[PDB]
């Protein structure tokens, strides 16, 4: 349970277009959330940076395109 | 009607059918004047050599070119990187 | 910032707060010039007597009042009455 929830911790999928929505400008709201890192995954439980996400479909942390899947970030 | 058949078998508004066989993005319609619209479409290879050709992603960027829509070959039809439900009436 | 907080409490941009207790749809704030949006929102009553209202439905006319989005008491953002998937983003 949080006290300063923002629209922007959410998942890597924001992480992908990270200047695209972010509207900052609003108040912060009390909700459920994760702690000051290990961001939000695909589905249920918020995993660590390392294998968080590769958001297209978003694909988990074992995928190579010559792009490995890693922290937050692309290798492209 | 434009119509984009087959892989790579392109009819044009005016008859004149012809084959292509790309690997890219393709304009494929878009508005002369400074925005309008713009068609595009990938045509890219899905067999096993470079003349086995198929339709993959149609891309309509419309509304002052500041929505994009995007119709992926499963159906998973997502304007602006966000997946909609079908369907989807708006204004324009 | 304008408020409108319990069911009936609003506090204006300037202060000025005051208690109505209504029971139809009212118009919250609305662009003066011929078009530019318009706030409604329903404040009708949710217990036994009249002096037990609720705010229930939100609604906004935006994009020169072509689009109606539709803010119902338990989720269920609906965008020219159809269910959207949210987030949502546009042009506008
Ligand atoms: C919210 O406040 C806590 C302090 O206990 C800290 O985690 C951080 O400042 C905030 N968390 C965020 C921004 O995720």
């Amino acid at each position: 349970f949080l006290y300063n929830l923002t629209t922007c911790q959410q998942t890597c999928r924001s992480l992908s277009e990270a200047d695209s929505h972010c509207l900052e400008g609003f108040a912060p709201v009390d909700g459920c959330g994760c702690p000051d890192h290990t961001f939000l995954d695909e589905k249920g439980r918020c995993v660590p940076l390392a294998k968080c996400s590769c958001y297209g479909l978003y694909l988990e942390a074992g995928d190579v395109v010559r792009c490995v899947c890693r922290d937050g970030r692309l290798h492209c | 009607t434009c119509a984009l058949e087959g892989g790579s078998h392109i009819t044009t508004f005016d008859g004149k059918t012809y084959t292509f066989h790309g690997d890219c993005y393709y304009v494929l319609a878009k508005g002369d004047h400074n925005d309008s619209y713009a068609l595009l479409g990938e045509l890219a290879p899905c067999g096993s050599t470079d003349k086995q050709t198929c339709l993959k992603t149609v891309v309509l960027l419309a509304d002052k070119k500041k929505n994009a829509v995007v119709f992926k070959s499963d159906g998973s039809v997502l304007l602006n990187q966000l997946q909609v439900n079908l369907p989807h009436v708006t204004a324009s």
